[PDB]
RNA sequence: GAUGUCGGCUCAUCACAUCCUGGGGCUGAAGUAGGUCCCAAGGGUAUGGCUGUUCGCCAUUUAAAGUGGUACGCGAGCUGGGUUUAGAACGUCGUGAGACAGUUCGGUCCCUAUCUGCCGUGGGCGCUGGAGAACUGAGGGGGGCUGCUCCUAGUACGAGAGGACCGGAGUGGACGCAUCACUGGUGUUCGGGUUGUCAUGCCAAUGGCACUGCCCGGUAGCUAAAUGCGGAAGAGAUAAGUGCUGAAAGCAUCUAAGCACGAAACUUGCCCCGAGAUGAGUUCUCCCUGACUCCUUGAGAGUCCUGAAGGAACGUUGAAGACGACGACGUUGAUAGGCCGGGUGUGUAAGCGCAGCGAUGCGUUGAGCUAACCGGUACUAAUGAACCGUGAGGCUUAACCU
RNA sequence: GAAAUUCCUUGUCGGGUAAGUUCCGACCUGCACGAAUGGCGUAAUGAUGGCCAGGCUGUCUCCACCCGAGACUCAGUGAAA
RNA sequence: ACACAGGUGGUCAGGUAGAGAAUACCAAGGCGCUUGAGAGAACUCGGGUGAAGGAACUAGGCAAAAUGGUGCCGUAACUUC
RNA sequence: GAGGACCGAACCGACUAAUGUUGAAAAAUUAGCGGAUGACUUGUGGCUGGGGGUGAAAGGCCAAUCAAACCGGGAGAUAGC
């Protein structure tokens, strides 16, 4: 459940510490990103010789949230903190080489199957 | 909205409700017929049913329990030696209510609540 | 399409083998007993009126008495009709049971949804709160502007305003049907309808399909 | 209350091994990857119990590759396979949220000798 | 906020038209002391349904 | 002898010169994508940085971020940053008091609603004998938004680059209605931990007070962030537009006669209200089948007898409720409380025993306590009555039996 | 020195922000600073003015539940413009 | 002007905790504040708690939340030392 | 053991907000706020008088009255309104 002004960890090896969101995106008044959405972010903290700059503006994917995911049987899945992965502006591929932590099978798409085949673990 | 909810609040906070209601399960054991609201009767009968309930089976712990609920050792004794053994064999409804018309100064409704072998 | 005259027993759910839950309404259908049959001579339409369910004598009044004896069934709880469609037809004193909806994929569902007696604009019409803090003098839940000014200088017919909200008819339409057990007089539907606990339905073939 | 009751019962596994808060358990979960049906498991202390009947449910918490993870299980569900206690806790709550703000030696919990 | 005209004598009446008080419909009698009572209340003798309830 | 201001907030309503979505003609329209004009008001129509701002610029969204009217809509609805009192200072002008739509710091926003209006909710009478129900549906209201992906199809088009119409499927955003099975919030009425202190003679055990003393959990209910469902399809009549046949006018011509297509607008279809619809409607069922007197002699008044169906009142009450109202029940009874059993929650009570110098640990013991929950149960309270409501229901004319 | 002073003006350049008419550092084109109606600095001090950050949160997204006192009903008394 | 949440100089100074005449609970002593009874709607007032987010609110973090004791370790620029 | 020293009750103030605005009150209540050995605060009594006083200066205050107090008088001022 990330909003504008949020800020998240970074579950990549992009350079990135932490993130604010800047824009949910997809639709008007849209208000909330869960696992599996991408945002617009602001890098706000990052480390010295890495990929990505403090200050870039850029997209990423939410992949871990303290509101978690239900699953259809009704269990839920909940977070200790909120991560994204940094995606490419244009063409929303990962610009990390390595993926940290766990991510969930709501990634499990043509469009994360990146970051699915790196992550340590799929809940 | 009230769905479902049990308890009157009786224009008190619940510290007030507690002690009040611990003072005249009091009074209707010592005098066995006591003249009140008809609401405050009402709310009564599920103060001081119980510690009839609780009084049939006598032992240290329940003493102690009728004890932390009246806070009066005359109480509790009346309890176990007199009413317990009085109302062994009733099931419930150990007190009944009468209703008696309205108080003078407000015209409140107004009711005796008695134990029933009065 | 007629429907069937229930009671709202309440929710649960059921587990199916691939490991999705489904919520479900469970709606009694007990039997719904034929009283009146109207037709276009004598009515000038064509429905059914069914009752369900009991009641006890001394609450019998000798009119609804002479009602239910007329049709040959013993005194429900009520009384409800159903229009009719151009192919049904039926016979005072029939029973018809919850194994009409047995090959019904979605219904509509009927119900006096729960009484919230009076309700302020935030939570009858989701109008929004002004300020907590920031100046707010004694308005923080409160409606508003009402109007305009001298043009038209009046307040419009059909403003939302407090009132009165819920304790009214209402229906969910298109549920699915998830299953039909007529021996135990069960209809189990998807989600949720409109009352509390105990209180009647009206289950219909659904309209949109 | 009794159908609902009989629409309940028959749907309750009849195998619930029993558990405490502060065990620990392994959750053995149903996993679909295309055609394919296997087994995963999931390991971690069981901070939360729901008694409720079908609806019952518990919660388990994890320290997964540097992130700490909770699975709220729906006991009856056929997506659990099966629970097994690898370690009994021994705890006064009935409920281990305090858990959550510790981590490494702070977190451990004793083993209940009986 | 408050009137610009005085209300008349008539209007006045006619708010008061739901003011009126009821009478109580019907007393009871104690079957046994023949007092009249008010339904399910005690006599100013203290009976009710033919007992003697209560002393004075 | 006072019609409160700019901006914001809250709440809106209309126009159409249409921003999106819908329909179409022309294009210097290959396709995709545009330009321009016509029809169209159903619904929809950004969040932020700066600034008192409206505006504007900027960032990032969106199908789109429309233009105007409504005392530049809305201060007896809120704010009070700006303008526009009294304090103070700068630049500037003036000998000076002082001044400046120059700047700067600070600077009291009252009203218990009589009437209209509007949202809800009752009482009266009416509807022509009375009464209990189920309806018909004149009329009124709600609703009406749209993205992306896939298939058709890398097809039509195109040198390539690129890339469709028409049609179908899936999944979202925003909005709305319901609900509480799940996930949770609350949960001063349930259980436990604990600080200080006062008390119950003391120990042990407990209670009061300190924001519920402070906290940790949590039942029912209420609930959103939770999870079900909705917008339609279809039909009728059309707008712009497109036609068929066709003369006036031997040709031509969508039009003059005649015939056919054509859109989120209109009338329906969907949902709710609805017979005070005084034009007061329909259907089913139930109840009442006495006597006499008087007068100005008639839809007349009065007395005795009678008192129905049913209603109301009173009581026990309710996921019904401000009060009325509405629903359930009243001993031929589960309406409420209690009681019994269960569930749930908390988390192993007290007492006794054992170990330890002791704090404490262990056993008895998943113990004890457990609200609003579930299943039962006449223990208590729902009284025999009394009250209201009557006694076959006008005239005229037809039709029919008589 | 674009200032408690700068009209033009949100001047221009740099910094900070995704984005900064405010803020900080400069430039000098000072409409209309300037030396006891003092000039330029200044540690400490300030319920003083402006700006930024960490923590924190119902300020807000977007409100929900609860505890009390009114509001509502009954009895007594009984105003106002 | 009121049996009015205001104002009014001096003296006395118990117990437990506490630095204390702060504060909490008490003693001696004094009081429950001269309308009450129900109910458990909107809305207002005074409070408690809140999922995810955390100043996005707003003129402005206004209000709220937060920090908070003693001992010890340790503490920058600047400075009139 | 210095200090218009420091933290902080009494005491003296009055920076913010809510309430109240026919008030409980013709300036308060509640939560926070400043000073708190001093250019401090307070009791009793005295002195200064209206173009006059007093003023760490706001045209502030001088009995709920102040760019000239209150009471009585000139007095039926005058009023092209
Ligand atoms: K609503
Ligand atoms: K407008
Ligand atoms: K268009
Ligand atoms: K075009
Ligand atoms: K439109
Ligand atoms: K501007
Ligand atoms: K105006
Ligand atoms: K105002
Ligand atoms: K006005
Ligand atoms: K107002
Ligand atoms: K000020
Ligand atoms: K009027
Ligand atoms: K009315
Ligand atoms: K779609
Ligand atoms: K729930
Ligand atoms: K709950
Ligand atoms: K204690
Ligand atoms: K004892
Ligand atoms: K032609
Ligand atoms: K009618
Ligand atoms: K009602
Ligand atoms: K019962
Ligand atoms: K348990
Ligand atoms: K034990
Ligand atoms: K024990
Ligand atoms: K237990
Ligand atoms: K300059
Ligand atoms: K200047
Ligand atoms: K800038
Ligand atoms: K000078
Ligand atoms: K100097
Ligand atoms: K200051
Ligand atoms: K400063
Ligand atoms: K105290
Ligand atoms: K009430
Ligand atoms: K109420
Ligand atoms: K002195
Ligand atoms: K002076
Ligand atoms: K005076
Ligand atoms: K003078
Ligand atoms: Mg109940
Ligand atoms: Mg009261
Ligand atoms: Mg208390
Ligand atoms: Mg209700
Ligand atoms: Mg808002
Ligand atoms: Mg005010
Ligand atoms: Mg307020
Ligand atoms: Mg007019
Ligand atoms: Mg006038
Ligand atoms: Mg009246
Ligand atoms: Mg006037
Ligand atoms: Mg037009
Ligand atoms: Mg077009
Ligand atoms: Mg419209
Ligand atoms: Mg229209
Ligand atoms: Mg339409
Ligand atoms: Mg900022
Ligand atoms: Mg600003
Ligand atoms: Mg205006
Ligand atoms: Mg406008
Ligand atoms: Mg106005
Ligand atoms: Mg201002
Ligand atoms: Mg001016
Ligand atoms: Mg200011
Ligand atoms: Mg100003
Ligand atoms: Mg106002
Ligand atoms: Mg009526
Ligand atoms: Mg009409
Ligand atoms: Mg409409
Ligand atoms: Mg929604
Ligand atoms: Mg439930
Ligand atoms: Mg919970
Ligand atoms: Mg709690
Ligand atoms: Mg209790
Ligand atoms: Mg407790
Ligand atoms: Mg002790
Ligand atoms: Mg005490
Ligand atoms: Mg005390
Ligand atoms: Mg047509
Ligand atoms: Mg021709
Ligand atoms: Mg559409
Ligand atoms: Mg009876
Ligand atoms: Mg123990
Ligand atoms: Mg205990
Ligand atoms: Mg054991
Ligand atoms: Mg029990
Ligand atoms: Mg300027
Ligand atoms: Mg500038
Ligand atoms: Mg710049
Ligand atoms: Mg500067
Ligand atoms: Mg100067
Ligand atoms: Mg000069
Ligand atoms: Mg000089
Ligand atoms: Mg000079
Ligand atoms: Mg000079
Ligand atoms: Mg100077
Ligand atoms: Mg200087
Ligand atoms: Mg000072
Ligand atoms: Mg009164
Ligand atoms: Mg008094
Ligand atoms: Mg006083
Ligand atoms: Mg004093
Ligand atoms: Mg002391
Ligand atoms: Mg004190
Ligand atoms: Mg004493
Ligand atoms: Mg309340
Ligand atoms: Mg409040
Ligand atoms: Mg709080
Ligand atoms: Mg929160
Ligand atoms: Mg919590
Ligand atoms: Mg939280
Ligand atoms: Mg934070
Ligand atoms: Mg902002
Ligand atoms: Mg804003
Ligand atoms: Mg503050
Ligand atoms: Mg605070
Ligand atoms: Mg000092
Ligand atoms: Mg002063
Ligand atoms: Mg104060
Ligand atoms: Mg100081
Ligand atoms: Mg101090
Ligand atoms: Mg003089
Ligand atoms: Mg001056
Ligand atoms: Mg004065
Ligand atoms: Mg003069
Ligand atoms: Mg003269
Ligand atoms: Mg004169």
């Amino acid at each position: 459940m990330i909003q504008e002004q949020t800020m998240l960890n970074v579950a990549d090896n992009s350079g990135a510490r932490r993130v604010m969101c800047i824009k949910v995106l997809g639709g008007s008044h849209r208000r909330y990103a869960g696992v599996g959405d991408i945002i617009k972010i602001t890098i706000k903290e990052a480390i010295p010789r890495g990929k990505v700059k403090k200050g870039d503006v850029l997209k990423a994917v939410v992949v871990r949230t303290k509101k978690g995911v239900r699953r259809p049987d009704g269990s839920v899945i909940r977070f200790d903190g909120n991560a994204c992965v940094l995606l490419n502006n244009n063409s929303e591929q990962p610009i990390g080489t390595r993926i940290f932590g766990p991510v969930t099978r709501e990634l499990r798409s043509e469009k994360f199957m990146k970051i699915i085949s790196l992550a340590p673990e799929v809940l | 909205m009230r769905h479902r909810k049990s308890g009157r609040q009786l224009n008190r906070n619940s510290s007030h409700r507690q002690a009040m209601f611990r003072n005249m399960a009091g009074s209707l054991v010592r005098h066995e017929i006591i003249k009140t609201t008809l609401p405050k009767a009402k709310e009564l009968r599920r103060v001081v049913e119980p510690l009839i309930t609780l009084a049939k089976t006598d032992s240290v712990a329940n003493r102690r329990l009728a004890f932390a609920r009246t806070r009066d050792n005359e109480i509790v004794a009346k309890l176990f030696n007199e009413l317990g053994p009085r109302f062994a064999s009733r099931a419930g409804g150990y007190t009944r209510i009468l209703k008696c018309g309205f108080r003078a100064g407000d015209n409140a409704p107004m009711a005796y609540i008695e134990l029933v072998d009065r | 399409m007629i429907g069937l005259v229930g009671k709202k027993v309440g929710m649960t759910r059921i587990f199916t083998e691939d490991g999705v839950s489904i919520p479900v309404t469970v709606i009694e259908v007990e039997a719904n007993r034929v009283t009146q049959v109207k037709d276009l001579a004598n009515d000038g339409y064509r429905a059914i009126q069914v009752t369900t369910g009991a009641k006890k004598a001394n609450r019998v009044t000798k009119p609804e008495a002479g009602h239910f004896a007329k049709a040959g069934v013993e005194a429900g709880r009520g009384l409800w009709e159903f229009r009719l469609a151009e192919g049904e037809e039926f016979t005072v004193g029939q029973s018809i049971s919850v194994e009409l909806f047995a090959d019904v994929k979605k219904v509509d569902v009927t119900g006096t949804s729960k009484g919230k007696g009076f309700a302020g604009t935030v939570k009858r019409w989701n109008f929004r709160t002004q300020d907590a803090t920031h100046g707010n003098s004694l308005s923080h839940r409160v409606p508003g502007s009402i109007g305009q000014n001298q043009t038209p200088g009046k307040v419009f017919k059909g403003k939302k305003m407090a009132g009165q909200m819920g304790n009214e008819r209402v229906t969910v339409q298109s549920l699915d049907v998830v299953r039909v057990d007529a021996e135990r007089n069960l209809l189990l539907v998807k989600g949720a309808v409109p009352g509390a606990t105990g209180s009647d339905l009206i289950v219909k073939p659904a309209v949109k399909a | 209350s009794n159908i609902i009751k009989q629409l309940e019962q028959e749907q309750m596994k009849q195998d619930v091994p029993s558990f405490r808060p502060g065990d620990t358990v392994e959750v053995k979960v149903w996993v679909v990857e295309g055609s394919k049906k296997r087994l995963q498991a999931f390991e971690g202390v069981v901070i939360a119990i729901r008694n409720r009947g079908l609806h019952s449910a518990f919660t388990v918490r994890k320290i997964s590759n540097g992130e700490g993870v909770e699975r709220v299980f729906q006991t009856h569900s056929p997506v659990v396979d099966s629970i097994s206690v690898k370690r009994r806790g021994a705890v006064r709550k009935a409920k281990l949220y305090y858990l959550r703000e510790r981590t490494g030696k702070a977190a451990r919990i004793k083993e209940r000798l009986n | 906020a408050v009137q610009q005209n005085k209300p008349t004598r008539s209007k006045r009446g006619m708010r008061r038209s739901h003011d009126a008080l009821t009478a109580v419909t019907s007393l009871s009698v104690d079957k046994t002391s023949g007092e009249k009572h008010l339904r399910h209340h005690i006599t100013a003798d203290g009976y009710y349904r033919g007992r003697k309830v209560i002393a004075k």
